[PDB]
């Protein structure tokens, strides 16, 4: 299963 | 031993404010998923027969997760353009890896999360899975960003959660493709090298998984320090190749022996050139 | 930062004259991800060229395996041409049926 970013660079 | 990764990529390329996105996803190594921005369709894909078993809304979640992905690397490598101090006219690259190892013990060993600017060192998620570590100058303002917003909880409970859970499902699934193995279809040629000097190929065929050892034996002592070693690569159809050369003197070829060394090799094959 | 790639080409079975076969390009450890690769037979490109997958390894150089069908013969030869930012040059590989 994928991974979501939670927070921008 | 068994893992889990997700190997993320964006491009900007110049001119297009849009960044290619490709994410692959690997069980074992073995690529399962894939998803490119650059087609005609943009979803996520099985790339292996055992995905057939997830259904319709497992690949939509999937693709808008990317979607949501893809805004993420577009508005990172606009804030990297920055840290840098970098000139919009060219082409960048924001690449990740994240996921999990799992020991013997089929638990959690190891989570997984490492990110690249210019194919360079950016930032990374400790084993701890608690702290960051920055490559540099740049790399500090997100790392104080991150240490904050409590970032590093998130990432921690992806890696030791749902990671963990559909890797354990994949492993169910695709057990019968996984954990088989082809062993290699090993073989010895015979070639010119210079005058009064022959070459000896000891050639590895079909075989899987990609880990492999090939020995080329004197007088019962490996020849390490006198050994052409090509690196392994895909036959295409989810096999691997390999193959290890020595030069021997003309004539005086029989006295050389090659080893082969597989995880589906109960015992390790011996060859010999045949005249 | 640029890295050069790395250029294997290959059969995906021993070669034998008048019987198809599939050629392959395993491009590697390269940087930026854009590259243009071709594979010739006697110096034209081989139509309907089909691009594995664009991919990167654990050190962050990317890679990817283009492949063909191909009937290799005594007098024909093969090629992969690879231009990549790194070089000043396209780089052209030979296929030989020992390698």
């Amino acid at each position: 299963l994928s991974l979501r970013n939670p927070i921008l660079v | 031993p068994h893992s889990m990764r997700y190997f993320e990529t964006a491009v900007s390329r110049p001119g297009l404010e849009e960044p290619r996105y490709i994410s692959v996803g690997y069980v074992d190594n073995k690529e399962f998923v894939r998803f490119d921005s650059d087609a005609e369709n943009p979803r996520y894909e099985p790339r292996a027969p055992w995905m057939e078993q997830e259904g319709p809304e497992y690949w939509e979640r999937e693709t808008q997760k990317a979607k949501g992905q893809e805004q993420w690397f577009r508005v990172s490598l606009r804030n990297l353009l920055g840290y840098y101090n970098q000139s919009a006219g060219g082409s960048h690259t924001l690449q990740q890896m994240s996921g999990c190892d799992l020991g013997s013990d089929w638990r959690l060993l190891r989570g997984y999360l490492q990110f690249a600017y210019e194919g360079r060192d950016y930032i990374a998620l400790n084993e701890d899975l608690k702290t960051w570590t920055a490559a540099d100058m740049a790399a500090q303002i997100t790392r104080r960003k991150w240490e904050q917003s409590g970032a590093a909880e998130h990432y921690k409970a992806y890696l030791e959660g749902e990671c963990v859970e559909w890797l354990h499902r994949y492993l169910k699934n695709g057990n019968a493709t996984l954990l088989r193995t082809d062993s290699p279809k090993a073989h010895v040629t015979h070639h010119p090298r210079s005058k009064g000097e022959v070459t000896l190929r000891c050639w590895a065929l079909g075989f899987y998984p990609a880990d492999i050892t090939l020995t080329w034996q004197l007088n019962g002592e490996e020849l390490t320090q006198d050994m052409e070693l090509v690196e392994t690569r895909p036959a295409g159809d989810g096999t691997f190749q390999k193959w290890a050369s020595v030069v021997v003197p003309l004539g005086k070829e029989q006295n050389y022996t090659c080893r082969v060394y597989h995880e589906g090799l109960p015992e390790p094959l011996t060859l010999r050139w045949e005249p | 930062i640029q890295k050069t790639p790395q250029i294997q080409v290959y059969s995906r079975h021993p070669p034998e004259n008048g019987k198809p076969n599939i050629l392959n390009c395993y491009v590697t450890q390269f940087h930026p991800p854009h590259i243009e690769i071709q594979m010739l037979k006697n110096g034209k490109k081989i139509p309907k060229v089909e691009m594995s997958d664009m991919s990167f390894s654990k050190d962050w150089s990317f890679y990817i395996l283009a492949h063909t069908e191909f009937t290799p013969t005594e007098t024909d030869t093969y090629a992969c041409r690879v231009k990549h930012d790194s070089m000043a040059e396209p780089k052209t590989v030979y296929w030989d049926r020992d390698m």
